[PDB]
């Protein structure tokens, strides 16, 4: 169950090291410094309205 | 030389943009198999080839950078 | 209008614009899921479902605990 963390955060390693590889080839430049990632603090309109409306019903009774 | 400032403003940017990316799908995949447990092996292969592409995309952002850069 | 219905009607519309980022964004990632394994589309699609559902009832859920923390303290 870190399998996606995993796996992201290889996939940002393998980035940031081709990276340095163009940084370095051509040419020279210093070291970059961006932590790596982390994980913690088709329609989908109908969603939205869904929720729209039942906000709205919330708000009338609260009146 | 006065350069590598320029270079290292835009690859920093770039690198904040692709840890987002990152974050981002990996929330998102998480969530998705909070919910659908039989995905956490399957949707990998997805979530690999996408984060890869973005990545080399990214990577090619700044190649094309520095080859306008240096050109004069 | 009175300060409770202005408070509730902007929190109504900060939740409301929280909620669809978040709903733009499950649906962008989903959305490059399944065109990179579409065998994927159904299982991933109803992930997503269940997902938006329980975020929106959360979303519900935070605009009743700011009306009720109002109305127990102001």
């Amino acid at each position: 169950s870190e399998t996606t963390e995993r796996t992201v955060l290889g996939e940002y390693n393998l980035f940031s090291r081709k990276i340095e590889e163009i940084l370095k080839q051509k040419n020279v430049s210093y070291v970059s410094t961006v932590s790596t990632p982390i994980f913690s603090t088709a329609g989908v309109q109908e969603f939205v309205d869904g929720l729209h409306e039942k906000l709205n019903t919330i708000i009338i009774k609260a009146s | 030389t006065t350069r590598s400032k320029a270079i290292a403003s835009k690859t920093k940017e770039i690198e904040q943009v692709y840890r987002q990316d990152c974050e981002t799908f990996g929330m998102v995949v998480k969530m998705l198999i909070e919910k659908d447990p039989s995905l956490e092996k399957s949707i990998q292969f997805a979530l690999r080839q996408n984060l890869h592409e973005i990545g080399e995309r990214c990577v090619e952002e700044l190649k094309h950078f520095i080859a306008e850069y240096d050109t004069s």
